[PDB]
């Protein structure tokens, strides 16, 4: 570290990337992640004595998609408070508010997450999938009771500690059930978006979670992404070989001729008996996975039913299975959005943490 | 929670 400002921050260098970040932040300093737009690294709180998350997001406000996103990360965490979502600790203050480009967030530190426990070399039970997906499903029920959609649930947004608690994390694709958009964000990973996604409908439901889910619990049985599309098109198919292709019914949702004529461009394929597909597992899981991956977004089983399925019945109990009573009321979409106000706002969320 | 389901403890790196 080489103090700066007076003292007040440190940079430490982190493989080559530069954390300036409040003094009482101190090493050592552990990679545990990097994603599309943060990198991560865990450190102590000299202060309190914990260690932390802190996540460096570079360039964080060169243009409005990328500040929105940032924006939401961090309203939408400061909004939740639950046992299945992660919490942020701080938000590191800029030293200046004129020169302020890179954000700071600090979160609760956890162990690892769920892409790491699929890829490892040890056993995934058919409790570890249960505890997995009941604490996923539960957490999905007290989002969207706060009338937010997740959108981008993946294995490695599932935040994990050695005891099996889960969390999750990566808020900034997220939507409000009202601003329903067809813009869909680069993500690296297509692998877990809804049919509804992947053909740009506009008006989308809870349901395209609820896919997510499935796709979660499949990889967690198998130890494989179920749908790994090289592209858009590739994944499509991958999803009707396994489902097989949507009848008429099932494409009542898409909203052109040239949607509908990309889905039937695909080779035609007759869908495959969830137990052959999956032999030697779980009846209720595959059960599951069966109601949860239906091309038809009006068709697939809710939050709400899945909490209910027998596969959970074990672990269901609607005294530990709180609602969000305060509903998210930002609306990230006024026009009076800028970059510049965007700024302004995250820099004054951080003056709440550090006046 | 309940002995009957505890899932054991992640190997992590
Ligand atoms: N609080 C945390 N504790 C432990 N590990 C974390 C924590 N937050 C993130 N990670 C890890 O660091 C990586 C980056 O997390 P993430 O917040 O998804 O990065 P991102 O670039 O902001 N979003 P994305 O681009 O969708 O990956 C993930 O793979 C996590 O495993
Ligand atoms: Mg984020």
């Amino acid at each position: 570290g080489v103090a700066t400002h007076g003292g007040s921050y440190v940079q430490y260098n982190v493989y080559g990337n530069l954390f300036e970040v409040s003094r009482k932040y101190v090493p050592p300093l552990r990679p545990i992640g990097r994603g599309a737009y943060g990198i991560v690294c865990a450190a102590t709180n000299s202060e309190t004595g914990e260690e932390v998350a802190i996540k460096k997001i570079g360039n964080a406000f060169d243009n409005i998609i990328d500040a929105k996103r940032t924006l939401r990360e961090i309203k939408l965490l400061k909004h939740m408070d639950h046992e299945n979502v992660i919490a942020v600790k701080d938000i590191i203050k800029p030293p200046q508010r004129e020169n302020f480009n890179d954000v700071y967030i600090v979160y609760e530190l956890m162990d690892t997450d769920l892409h790491q426990i699929i890829r490892s070399n040890q056993p995934l039970t058919d409790d570890h999938c249960r505890f997995f997906l009941y604490q996923l499903l539960r957490g999905l029920k007290y989002v969207h009771s706060a009338n937010v959609l997740h959108r981008d649930l993946k294995p490695s947004n599932l935040l994990l500690n050695a005891n099996c608690d889960l969390k999750l994390g990566d808020f900034g694709l997220a939507r409000t059930k009202s601003e329903t958009d067809f813009m869909t964000e680069y993500v690296v990973t297509r692998w877990y978006r809804a049919p509804e996604l992947l053909l740009n409908c506009s008006e989308y439901t809870a349901a395209i979670d609820i896919w997510s889910v499935g796709c979660i619990l499949g990889e967690t049985m198998t130890r494989e992404p179920l749908f790994p599309g090289k592209d858009y098109v590739h994944q499509l198919r991958l999803i009707t070989e396994l489902i097989g292709s949507p009848d008429d019914s099932s494409l009542g949702f898409l909203r052109s001729d040239n949607a509908r004529r990309y889905v039937r461009q695909l080779p035609q394929y007759p869908r495959q008996n969830f137990a052959a597909r999956f032999p030697n597992m779980s009846a209720g899981a595959v059960d599951l996975l069966e109601k949860m991956l239906v091309f038809d977004p009006s068709r697939r089983i809710t939050v709400d039913e899945a909490l209910c399925h027998p596969y959970l019945a074990p672990l269901h109990d609607i005294n530990e299975e709180p609602v969000c009573v305060r509903p998210f009321n930002f609306d990230f979409e006024q026009p009076t959005l800028t970059e510049e106000n965007i700024k302004e706002l995250i820099y004054r969320e951080t003056v709440k943490f550090n006046p | 929670i309940h002995r009957d389901l505890k899932p054991s403890n992640l190997l992590i790196n």
